[PDB]
């Protein structure tokens, strides 16, 4: 019998098993380490360019400056990239899913691999805390559900006959335990014990 | 002085209270229970109340 | 009316002769033209009527409820801009003099309202392109009317440039739509909605996005904002988002009839970074119209998750929040201009200049307010507490019906990342509270003989002379009101944002 | 005068009715409260016989005694929310 | 009649003292009359006002039927619908008693702008008074965060040497967290189409929807109360916040969070509120046991009663969450009780010893029954009032949270004992070193408690005895409201 | 009372003195504070700083304003919760079950005689008191009958 907990979490669509073809980790992480390297390698090129075209002028220079990258981030940076295409296609297969632990994981770990990189000069917990923050941000980014809910926000809800538009009857009771956005007015009380369990008021005193 | 302002004034409340306990006493003997503060007004009773309750929440739904 | 009482003040101002007295009037004069078009305007369209939609000029232009609504708020905010220079703002010739030193001045507005009113009207792509640079050309005139000043040249040379390569992506997205089906009218490309690049309408609205300071291209709004005067950053930082976010609604109301996922994700991801640089931007910065800059830009961002939610709730929520803070963003830099008379006087550490464009440049400047003006100091604090979103102000309720538009359509990261950008951007709008009244009770007892409105003849010194003149400070205080008082007739202003329709009907 | 509960059941009334439901939620609450009233009428019992009885307590108040530690876990305030929202036959 | 009436007549009341005050700004160079003796002539106007409004409710309370089940004088008012109930009409009272109790303690302590100060004390009366009758989740949020723009402004103003950072505190703290009890209400507004009390309570949403309405609600209120751990603005505003600021944050401002729970949590999200019971205790007991210990530790003669607040609120939180009527009546008590005690305990230190010496240092006092006996009279009897000695408010609250929270959780909940012991632990170590030992060598003689904190102190311990030996006056008025809160299924 | 030649006597003898820090039949009325002109105002307050700086915790001005509205509203919140006609919920209770009793039992003689005597003061106070009253059967009948209908309003059953 496991503990009660409460689930904050926001609906997602979910596929049945046997579903979830598995994703190549090994193809979708180089496309982004050897497309991120051509191009930051590229315009490391061209930006040097623009400083031979002129050096004289301090505007142009001030600009240039901002953009440059070290040698270290150049490899960096690539290198960070991979390593959370891949991580993040590796943890969700594990999970037959994409998940805000794995993808806090994903995100943290690639971020410590990249930080000892272009970060040398730091000490090691000060890489760490960056990466647990950055792990944390893109762990918030899959817990909200990425840019949009799509198909499971309210408004999708309430088109498809899931919302509330129809009211509420307390004369007819589901079986069936209701949607994400749907009210009801009377609920069974199986459902209850599933949620909370006999005890403190529940059935029992 | 031992009858003096600061004295006097606690014993003051308590003759007070006590007065008008034995008067709100005698006053619900020959008012059918009914207390000393009558005059003031009524408790309004279910019957009224849950008109307003009623036409409350047809303004809501 | 607009263009023919225009021809008649070109005309009329290149005839008489060249004084402060004759432009004044002659300001006076582009007020009524603009009042009598309003009149005229409010006589013939009627809410009702243009639910459905109408065409016009061999379907160009088509205008409906949605439409009507935002020309109306574009008169009208411009009514309350142009009593700032047909007015006297501070009383004080040094002062108000500049305002009146340039003739075109009521010309280049005149031009741009034809400019902002027939842009969210548009329906040919020829129509649209010709339009866009009718608007973005009087900005850039209006941008260089001061063109003894360095700065507002700088700026203007600034603004034309990032501009024309905004207009160049707007020209290069219509056109790449040409290609694909030949068509110019928009209504005739909806019926292919389905078989042209949707991303074709995103290059177009990354053009518009350019336009209104969104980032990544906020860098350029920001800077040019600060350097330009505050009559003219006034204007320039408000009315080209009138014009702009009511074509963008429309646009992203063609483009949600595909509802292309992808297309969102892109819009939410330049949302989200506008936040972040619109809330942490202003954090570190010492003038007022910097700060003000990145609250433009924060407050775009949060119409734009309405737009981009784009529903029935959206219209509600875009119509309320562009009305009020129009208001707001008036009231402000109204109050900017008039409390430029309690400045002290040198008579130095840091070197510090300022300019007769600028007088009030820094938020520290804004120091002993609550003691210097104590009923503008409120009227400040008012508007900034709108800002921030205090109940039950305007800014409070724009806030909650944007959250609704965006929480319905299930924008959950960005509602929960505009509410941190709320919070941290309350940090510097308290700022300008702490600088006004937080040691009001230490300077209560000071003396100051030095400041600008002392410098003011006295008439008879039994005359109650009031600081500040009647219609400036009447604006204020009926803005502030409305912004206050705004729960008493919140109800029924919602009712009216109910009946303004896009082809939503049944 | 003394007003009487309105004796309604959330199982005989449709929730939307706003009325029904407000009196189905004060019927339950007024019954829960006699129970009390009645717990604390047979707790006097028991306290009056305690004393009376003295080392004769346990014979003489048996069965008050028992009824007591009967009545006591149910005997109490629950509120209507939760037989409001559920239904025991599912 | 009652709202209608509250919001005119102190809307007439701030325009009555804008007019006056103000009629003479015009660079006049003027003396006039009515800024005499302080401004004495517009401090009495203010404080007529707030009497006023206490009569107010008390002749709606005439026509309070307790055995009426349901909210009673409902009245429609600026599209807003209000009424009182039993738990509301006792909260209402009380934030209407501080008013004047609040305007008194800053009688002749400011530097000046009185007449800001009072419009400001009374607006922040009615704000937070209209937020316990108003009967929709918008309106709650509308009035839970319109008091923040005068308080900010009265810290900022009238506030210590580090009001600029105190100011700062109140300001973003409870501003960013209420905006996730916002987007909750959002929520409400979008899958309901209302927020009505009535409305939302009747409506089960599902397990995981309750669950992430339920957070952007606590946070709000876990702020407010407030709660470890993110209670660190509250020490910070008290030490920097002028007296009558500190009287109304700690006597009605931290009672929000707890009639929060009431309307927002419990009967529109009982079966989360079942489920995060256990949560909640246990943030609470640690909210409980180490305010206590950290409070030992402080040397801020104010710091020490903001810390003690959070200690007892931890009580009222834990009672308030227990699912029986013991722990709910207790709970509602002890707010009531606490929101007396509290503000005398800010009088003694940050009233009268404060506006005396001006060290809010606890190393500068020691020995002070030798020269000042009044004031020590005062403030061990409010010390044993505060540490739940019988006879007080506090006791009855106390004792009946414990004991509902035991009933609600028997091994968990018996932790809330622990209060008796640490609760006398940092307050008697107070008030034993302000006593004992001879008088301070770093304090001159000076006047005791004079009349005007004499009465401040009497009429805030008048009605804890009252409570304590006598709760029946309260327990009547809430058996039938509180009844209603409780979640159970006895089968 | 403004009295314009009082602040004339006050002023005399105050500028009589060129120095500082080296009268009591005195009063304002409601009108002096609103009515009076600018020259008579601007002699009083002259006068008010000077004679204040010419000198303990009494006559501060809400003496008055406390002690008639503050108290004696303090006095009728007492009242209220003494001498109000308030019937608590679980005093109902108490009432209504026994009036259950009396509509249950109406055939034992000795139930009514015992309930027609027990006063309405006296119905809360079953149980030994100090009030010689006879309520054994009472206590009888319901210790035998359960006059709650709580299983009414419920319908349904596991
Ligand atoms: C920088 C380091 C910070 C901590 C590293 C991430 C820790 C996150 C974590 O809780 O572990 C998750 C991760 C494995 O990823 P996971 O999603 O759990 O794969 C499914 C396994 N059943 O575990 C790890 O890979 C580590
Ligand atoms: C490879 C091409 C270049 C990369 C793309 C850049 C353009 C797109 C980014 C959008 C923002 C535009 C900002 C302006 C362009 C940045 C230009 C730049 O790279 O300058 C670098 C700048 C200065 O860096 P500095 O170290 O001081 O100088 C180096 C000297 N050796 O360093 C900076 O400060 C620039 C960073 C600006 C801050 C942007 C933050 C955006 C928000 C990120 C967090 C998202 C917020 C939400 C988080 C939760 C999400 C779930
Ligand atoms: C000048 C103010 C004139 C107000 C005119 C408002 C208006 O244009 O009409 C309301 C308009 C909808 O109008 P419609 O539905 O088409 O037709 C029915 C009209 N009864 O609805 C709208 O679109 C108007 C939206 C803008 C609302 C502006 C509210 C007034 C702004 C403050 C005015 C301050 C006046 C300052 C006075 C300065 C001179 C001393
Ligand atoms: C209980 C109540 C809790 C209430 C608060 C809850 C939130 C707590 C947040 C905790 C994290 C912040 C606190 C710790 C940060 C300390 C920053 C710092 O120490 O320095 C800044 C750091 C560089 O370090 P340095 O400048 O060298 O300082 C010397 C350090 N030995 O600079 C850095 O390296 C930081 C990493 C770079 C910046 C990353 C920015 C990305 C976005 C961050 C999240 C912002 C989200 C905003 C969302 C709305 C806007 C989109
Ligand atoms: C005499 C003429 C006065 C105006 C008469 C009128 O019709 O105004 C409406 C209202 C009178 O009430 P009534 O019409 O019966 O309907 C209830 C709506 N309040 O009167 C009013 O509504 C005037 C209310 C003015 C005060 C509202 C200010 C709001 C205070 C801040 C909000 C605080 C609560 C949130
Ligand atoms: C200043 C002082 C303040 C207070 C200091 C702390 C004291 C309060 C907390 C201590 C606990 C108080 C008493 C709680 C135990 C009472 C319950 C009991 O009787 O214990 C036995 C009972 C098991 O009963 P049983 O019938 O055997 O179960 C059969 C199930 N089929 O139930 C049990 O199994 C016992 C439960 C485990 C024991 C928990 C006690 C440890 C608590 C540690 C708190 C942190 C220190
Ligand atoms: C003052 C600062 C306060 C900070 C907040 C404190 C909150 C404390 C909550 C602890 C809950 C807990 O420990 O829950 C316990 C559960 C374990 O249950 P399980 O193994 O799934 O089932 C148990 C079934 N047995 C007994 C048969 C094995 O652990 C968790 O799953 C923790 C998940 C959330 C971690 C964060
Ligand atoms: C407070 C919310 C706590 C949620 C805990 C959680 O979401 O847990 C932590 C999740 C892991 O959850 P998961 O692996 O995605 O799903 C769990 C397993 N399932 C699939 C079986 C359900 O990861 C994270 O650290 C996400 C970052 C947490 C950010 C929280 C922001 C809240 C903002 C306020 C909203 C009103
Ligand atoms: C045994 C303990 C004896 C205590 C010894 C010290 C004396 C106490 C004292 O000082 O109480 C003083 C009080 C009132 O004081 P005051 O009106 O300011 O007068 C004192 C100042 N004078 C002398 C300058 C005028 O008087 C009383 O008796 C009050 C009795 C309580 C009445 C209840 C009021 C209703 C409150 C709300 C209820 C819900
Ligand atoms: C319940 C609805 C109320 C709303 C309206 C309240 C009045 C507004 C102010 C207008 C009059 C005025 O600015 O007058 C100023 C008054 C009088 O102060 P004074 O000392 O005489 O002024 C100094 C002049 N001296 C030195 C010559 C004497 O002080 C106030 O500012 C008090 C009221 C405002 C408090 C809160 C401010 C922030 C409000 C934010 C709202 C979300
Ligand atoms: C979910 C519950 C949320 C509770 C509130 C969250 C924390 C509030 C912090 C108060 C800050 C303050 O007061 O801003 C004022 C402080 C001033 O700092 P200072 O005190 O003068 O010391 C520091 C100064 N020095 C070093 C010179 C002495 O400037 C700041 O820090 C600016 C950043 C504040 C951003 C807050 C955004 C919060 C986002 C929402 C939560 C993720």
């Amino acid at each position: 019998e496991q503990f009660h907990l409460p689930q904050p979490f926001w609906p997602t669509t979910k596929t049945k098993e046997g579903e979830y073809v598995p994703k190549d980790s090994i193809r979708e992480a180089s496309k982004v380490f050897i497309g991120s390297g051509v191009l930051l390698g590229g315009m490391h090129f061209r930006r040097l360019m623009q400083y031979k075209k002129g050096s004289a002028r301090p505007g142009l220079a001030k600009y240039l400056n901002l953009f440059s990258l070290s040698k270290s981030q150049l490899i960096g940076f690539p290198v960070a990239l991979g390593a959370f295409s891949f991580l993040s296609h590796s943890f969700a297969n594990l999970q037959e899913g994409q998940t805000a632990t794995g993808e806090f994981a994903a995100s943290s770990i690639a971020s410590l691999i990249g930080l000892s990189i272009f970060r040398t000069k730091k000490p090691l917990s000060s890489n760490v805390a960056i990466a647990v923050g950055m792990g944390s941000l893109f762990g918030f980014l899959t817990w909200a559900g990425n840019f949009n809910l799509g198909d499971n926000s309210y408004r999708a809800a309430l088109e498809a006959g899931n919302g509330n538009e129809g009211g509420f009857d307390n004369k007819v009771i589901k079986t069936e335990r209701q949607g994400f956005w749907e009210g009801v007015y009377r609920r069974p009380l199986s459902q209850t014990v599933e949620d909370l369990g006999e005890g403190r008021g529940i059935i029992t005193q | 002085n031992i009858f003096n302002k600061w004295n006097v004034t606690p014993f003051v409340w308590l003759f007070a209270t006590v007065g008008i306990f034995q008067w709100d006493k005698s006053h619900r003997e020959s008012h059918d229970g009914k207390g000393i503060l009558d005059f003031l007004g009524e408790i309004k009773v279910k019957e009224s109340l849950d008109t307003y309750f009623k036409e409350y929440q047809t303004k809501v739904a | 009316m607009l263009f023919t009482s225009l021809l008649l003040i070109i005309v009329y101002g290149s005839l008489v002769n060249k004084s402060h007295l004759l432009t004044k009037l002659i300001n006076r004069l582009g007020l009524i033209i603009i009042i009598y078009t309003l009149l005229i305007h409010l006589n013939i369209n009627t809410l009702e009527n243009l639910s459905i939609g109408i065409n016009m000029f061999n379907n160009l232009l088509l205008i409906n409820s949605f439409n009507n609504t935002i020309i109306e708020l574009i008169l009208i905010i411009c009514i309350l801009y142009v009593l700032l220079i047909s007015f006297n703002i501070t009383g004080l010739s040094i002062i108000d003099n500049l305002n009146y030193s340039k003739r075109t001045f009521i010309v280049i507005v005149l031009f741009n309202i034809i400019g902002l009113t027939l842009l969210p009207l548009v329906n040919d792509i020829m129509i649209l392109f010709i339009i866009i640079e009718l608007q973005s050309y009087s900005l850039y005139l209006l941008t260089a009317i001061f063109n003894e000043s360095h700065n507002s040249t700088k700026s203007a040379l600034y603004y034309f440039i990032v501009g024309s390569i905004a207009s160049f992506i707007i020209l290069d997205a219509t056109v790449s739509i040409y290609d694909d089906l030949g068509l110019t009218n928009i209504q005739y490309i909806l019926m292919y909605i389905d078989k042209l690049e949707i991303f074709d309408l995103l290059c177009l609205l990354f053009g518009l996005f350019i336009k209104i300071g969104l980032a990544p291209f906020y860098s350029y709004s920001i800077t040019i904002y600060s350097l330009s005067p505050t009559i003219i950053t006034n204007y320039i930082s408000l009315m080209p988002k009138l014009s702009i976010l009511t074509l963008i609604y429309i646009i992203m109301h063609y483009i949600n009839i595909v509802n292309n996922t992808d297309l969102n994700y892109v819009i939410s991801f330049l949302i989200l970074i506008s936040m972040f640089i619109g809330s942490f931007g202003g954090l570190n910065v010492i003038r007022i119209k910097t700060l003000l800059a990145y609250s433009s830009l924060l407050n775009v961002s949060y119409m734009l998750l309405a737009i981009l939610s784009n529903s029935n709730e959206s219209i509600i929520a875009y119509i309320y929040y562009i009305i009020q803070y129009s208001l707001t963003h008036i009231n402000i830099f109204s109050i900017i201009l008039v409390i430029s008379i309690y400045l002290p006087i040198m008579n130095n550490m840091l070197n510090v200049m300022i300019t007769k464009y600028s007088p009030i440049e820094y938020i520290n400047q804004l120091k002993n307010l609550f003691i210097n003006n104590i009923f503008i100091a409120i009227a400040l604090c008012i508007s900034i507490f709108s800002l921030i979103g205090i109940p039950p102000l305007t800014g409070f309720y724009g806030k909650y019906l944007v959250l609704i538009s965006g929480l319905n359509n299930g924008y959950v990261l960005l509602s929960i990342v505009l509410i941190i950008a709320s919070s941290i951007s309350t940090v510097y709008y308290a700022t300008i509270l702490k600088v006004l009244s937080f040691d009001t009770l230490s300077f209560k007892d000071i003396i100051s003989n030095n400041l600008i409105i002392n410098t003011s003849p006295e008439n008879n010194n039994n005359e109650i002379k009031p600081e500040i003149s009647n219609v400036i400070s009447y604006v204020i205080s009926s803005l502030t009101l409305i912004i206050l008082l705004i729960i008493i007739q919140y109800e029924n202003i919602v009712k009216g944002a109910y009946l303004v329709l896009l082809y939503n009907w049944v | 005068d003394h007003v009487r509960s309105p004796n309604v059941s959330f199982d005989d009334i449709d929730y939307n009715n706003s009325q029904d439901l407000h009196n189905a939620q004060e019927s339950l609450l007024r019954e829960q409260w006699i129970r009390v009233s009645a717990l604390k009428v047979c707790r006097k019992a028991l306290e009056s016989c305690y004393k009376t009885s003295g080392p004769n307590h346990y014979e003489d108040c048996r069965e008050i005694a028992e009824k007591y530690l009967n009545m006591l876990p149910d005997h109490r305030i629950q509120g209507f929310l939760g037989y409001q929202k559920n239904d025991p036959s599912k | 009649m009652l709202v209608q009436n509250l919001i005119i007549f102190n809307i007439i009341g701030i325009v009555l003292l804008v007019l006056l005050n103000n009629n003479n700004n015009g660079i006049l160079n003027k003396k006039s009359l009515l800024t005499i003796k302080n401004e004495l002539k517009l401090k009495q106007i203010g404080l007529i006002i707030s009497i006023i409004n206490i009569l107010i409710i008390i002749e709606n309370w005439i026509g309070f039927n307790s055995n009426y089940y349901g909210f009673q004088n409902i009245e429609r008012f600026l599209n807003i619908y209000w009424g009182i109930d039993g738990i509301s009409l006792l909260l209402v009272l009380l934030t209407l008693i501080l008013g004047p109790i609040a305007i008194l303690s800053n009688w002749k302590n400011l530097k000046g702008y009185y007449t800001y100060y009072v419009i400001s004390i009374n607006m922040l009366v009615i704000l937070m008074a209209l937020n316990f009758i108003c009967l929709d989740l918008v309106s709650f949020y509308i009035l839970f965060e319109s008091t923040l723009a005068p308080l900010f402004l009265l810290i900022g103003i009238y506030g210590a040497n580090n009001k600029n950072k105190a100011a700062y505190y109140v300001l973003i703290y409870t501003l960013a967290s209420s905006l996730f009890m916002l987007l909750s209400i959002v929520i409400y507004y979008i899958i309901i189409n209302s927020t009505d009390y009535i409305y939302i309570n009747n409506i089960i949403l599902s397990i995981n929807l309750q669950s992430l309405l339920f957070i952007g609600i606590i946070i709000g209120i876990a702020v407010k109360t407030p709660l470890m751990p993110v209670h660190t603005w509250l020490p910070t505003v008290h030490s920097e916040s002028p007296l009558g600021g500190s009287i109304l944050l700690a006597g009605v401002i931290l009672k929000l969070a707890i009639y929060g729970v009431i309307r927002l949590l419990l009967p529109n999200l009982s079966e989360i509120s079942m489920m995060f019971t256990p949560i909640i205790y246990i943030i609470s007991i640690l909210t409980l046991i180490y305010s206590s210990l950290i409070t030992l530790k402080q040397t801020d003669l104010k710091v020490i009663i903001a810390y003690s607040s959070i200690s007892h609120l931890a009580v009222c939180m834990i009672g308030i969450f227990a699912n029986n009527l013991i722990g709910i009546n207790g709970s509602l008590i002890l707010c009531l009780a606490h929101g007396f005690v509290s503000p005398a305990l800010f009088i003694l230190v940050g009233g009268i010893l404060y506006d005396r010496y001006h060290n809010r240092l606890i190393n500068y006092y020691q020995g002070l029954s030798t020269f000042m006996p009044i004031f020590s009279i005062y403030l061990v009897v409010f010390s044993f009032c505060n540490t739940g000695t019988p006879l007080s408010g506090n006791f009855v609250g106390e004792f009946l949270s414990i004991t509902g929270a035991v009933i609600r959780h028997p091994i968990i909940g018996s932790l809330t004992a622990a209060s008796v012991l640490l609760s006398a632990c940092y307050q008697m170590k107070l008030t034993n070193r302000l006593t004992g030992s001879v008088f301070s060598q770093y304090l001159h003689i000076t006047n005791d408690v004079t009349n005007r904190e004499i009465f401040l102190l009497n009429w805030l311990l008048i009605p804890t005895i009252i409570i304590g030996i006598y709760p029946s006056f309260v327990t009547n008025i809430l058996n039938l409201a509180s009844s209603t809160l409780i979640y159970s299924v006895l089968i | 009372a403004f009295n314009l030649q009082l602040e004339k006597e006050i002023r005399s003898k105050i500028d009589s003195l060129p120095k500082l820090n080296n009268v009591t039949n005195r009063k304002l009325s409601l009108t002096d504070y609103l009515f009076q002109n600018a020259a008579n105002q601007a002699l009083y307050v002259d006068n008010e700083a000077d004679l204040k700086e010419l000198d303990e915790n009494e006559n501060e001005g809400w003496e008055k304003i406390m002690y008639v509205g503050f108290v004696p509203t303090m006095i009728l919140i007492f009242a209220i919760v003494l001498f109000k006609d308030d019937k608590s919920i679980d005093e109902w209770a108490m009432d209504e079950l026994l009036l259950r009793l009396k509509e249950k039992n109406l055939s034992d003689v000795e139930l009514i005689d015992e309930l027609d005597k027990l006063s309405k003061s006296h119905v809360g106070k079953i149980g030994a008191s100090e009030i010689n009253k006879r309520d054994a059967v009472i206590i009888e009948r319901i210790l035998n009958g359960e006059y709650d209908q709580l299983s009414g309003l419920k319908k349904k059953e596991l």
